[PDB]
RNA sequence: GGUCCAGACUCCUACGGGAGGCAGCAGUGGGGAAUAUUGGACAAUGGGCGAAAGCCUGAUCCAGCCAUGCCGCGUGUGUGAAGAAGGUCUUCGGAUUGUAAAGCACUUUAAGUUGGGAGGAAGGGCAGUAAGUUAAUACCUUGCUGUUUUGACGUUACCAAC
RNA sequence: GAACUGAAGAGUUUGAUCAUGGCUCAGAUUGAACGCUGGCGGCAGGCCUAACACAUGCAAGUCGAGCGGAUGAAGGGAGCUUGCUCCUGGAUUCAGCGGCGGACGGGUGAGUAAUGCCUAGGAAUCUGCCUGGUAGUGGGGGAUAACGUCCGGAAACGGGCG
């Protein structure tokens, strides 16, 4: 399945940017980012440990737009591997298709990338993939089809990730619409407000 | 009255007689075609019971 | 008598084979007395096709182990290369 | 899925007299909360016989049914404040459903239609040639060469177009 | 170079407290069943109960290059005349004798508490077809199925003689 909805109410719920929108005009006027959603908004309501643990993980799985088996399957692949399951999780999840399609900028948001993904617009190494949880390995070269070189949304999605920051780890051939996955982003490559150690307390419980 | 069947090349199609049921071979229906044709190795609806015909 | 032949495992419509020698009357895919390899019908990328132990078929085929067709059109084709 | 004897139980009968053993694959009644098709082919791997074509094979390879399980993918994507209409609550000020909808503009995965299209195939028949066996350019065995011939699944996986 | 790395508590006895102690809950699993709902595919699974009773199909045959016999093509012809007869030859097919197979493959878990199973040992045996050596295949005899014949039986079929 696939959350399908208000994709804004999940930011005002969690409490953070939470980026799901293209982020062209703002956040915070488009929904008065500051009370959760519902009749039951201006209260706040502080909540327990359990509580806390549970909003990390549904707003780790918000951004990334994951459901929860997947997750578990994400997070008993980390456990399994070595060194430090907390950063494992987000290595694994930092390597997905539509995420890197995404962070190359041929998509504005996840849900984008995903449509482009699905409907058979890109391929990894010059043989088409549409499985947005393919893990591209260190080296593939993610490109778009010639037939589907000339839609206005990636002209769009590129124009826009020209300023969000720099990634850093994926270098993009704008002219032509070819990326590279130089390695995956280390822990001090993304934001440092995901508390990991709350979603690893969460699920060894 | 010209007694005209239509074609009997259409999809079977009769009303049951009678029915009963068979200890070696499971219920039984006597049914008096109407019109069509109805072979071996077919799916049939009768009342809210459905299946296809081993035997006939 | 004793046979060599090919134990059919994989998949539905994947099939790996792996060549045994077995006891005549015994299910294709039950006990066994030793493998001395195995095929692949479909292969491709850095799978091998085929792989054969040339000592231990030479010493059972000296044993008087009687191969099936198919091993002994594989076992003529290894011992080709 | 052989013989003999005895037994319980079903059945035939022309009333003299005989037959049977699905805990093989389908299938039925019954019990139960509850568990599926009287399917196709020996094309592949095996088994029996044969000298060899070849015959047999409910093993096997496959199809049918059932969200029973595991895994994967869809049910769209971006913009959009008159913060529309309706609903709900209200301190009657408003808040919320909510960028949610409508509007605008994009995309066609899966499903639908059309057209291409592998891999599962080893072998067999015939014809020729060369070696070994003898006593022999015979028969026969073995290398190779040419020609012909094989797929249930199957409207295959996959690919392209609307 | 790896073959691991790993351990949470909460509610409830009292006016309140500490302890003892039971009950209950948060997790992971099913050959699952039921209720509501239901798009697709890949890979698996599917009478756990009555080892209860079974209608109907199929699931074990093959060898004519072991042996008689009867079925007797195409042809070469011969005669008469459009087609028949006859002969020589004879290709195909098998009811019977005989050789193998049927002790495999497939199903089920009733019995069995030890003549079973698991682990480690050993001594007094056999083993079709298969592999490698050694020595041979010389010469007679009496039968019998099939078949012809004679009766009985509704049939299944049975009996005597050559
Ligand atoms: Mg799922
Ligand atoms: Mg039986
Ligand atoms: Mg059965
Ligand atoms: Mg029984
Ligand atoms: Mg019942
Ligand atoms: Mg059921
Ligand atoms: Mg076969
Ligand atoms: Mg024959
Ligand atoms: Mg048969
Ligand atoms: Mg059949
Ligand atoms: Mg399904
Ligand atoms: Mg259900
Ligand atoms: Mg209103
Ligand atoms: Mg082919
Ligand atoms: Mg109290
Ligand atoms: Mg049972
Ligand atoms: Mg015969
Ligand atoms: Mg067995
Ligand atoms: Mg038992
Ligand atoms: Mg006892």
């Amino acid at each position: 399945a696939r959350y399908i909805g208000p994709k804004c109410k999940l930011s005002r719920r969690e409490g953070t940017d939470l980026f799901l929108k293209s982020g062209a005009r703002a956040l915070d006027s488009k929904c008065k980012a500051e009370n959760v959603p519902g009749q039951h908004g201006q209260r706040r309501g502080r909540l327990s440990d359990y509580g806390l643990q549970l909003r990390e993980k549904q707003k780790v799985r918000r951004i990334y737009g994951v459901l929860e088996r997947q997750f578990r399957g994400y997070y008993q692949e980390a456990s399994r591997r070595k060194g430090s399951t907390g950063e494992n999780l987000l290595q694994l999840l930092e390597c997905r298709l539509d995420n890197v399609v995404y962070r190359m900028g041929f998509g504005s948001t996840r849900s984008e990338s995903r449509q482009l993904v699905s409907h058979k617009a890109i391929t990894v190494n010059g043989q088409t993939v549409n499985i947005p949880s393919y893990q591209v390995k260190a080296g593939d070269v993610v490109a778009v089809r010639e037939k589907s070189k000339n839609q206005l949304r990636i002209a769009q999605a590129l124009e826009l990730c020209g300023q969000r920051g720099r990634v850093e780890w994926v270098e993009v051939d704008l002219d032509k619409k070819a990326g590279t996955f130089k390695s995956a982003p280390a822990r001090s490559d993304l934001s440092a407000d995901i508390n990991e150690n709350l979603i690893v307390e969460l699920y060894s419980k | 009255v010209l007694e005209l069947k239509a074609t009997p090349s259409a999809p079977g199609r009769g009303v049951v007689v009678e029915s009963r049921l068979d200890k070696g071979r499971g219920p039984v229906a006597t049914v008096l075609v109407q019109d069509g044709t109805l072979r071996q190795g077919d799916m049939v609806l009768v009342g809210i019971n459905y299946g296809r015909v081993r035997a006939m | 008598m004793v046979t060599i032949r090919l134990a059919r495992g994989g998949s539905k419509k994947r099939p790996f084979y792996h060549l045994t020698v077995t006891n005549s009357r015994n299910a294709r895919d039950g006990r066994f007395v030793e493998r001395i390899g195995f095929f692949n019908p479909v292969a491709t990328g850095g799978e091998v096709r085929l792989s054969v132990d040339q000592e231990r078929a030479t010493y059972w085929l000296g044993q008087g182990a009687q191969p099936s067709e198919r091993v002994a059109q594989l076992l003529k084709d290894a011992a080709k290369a």
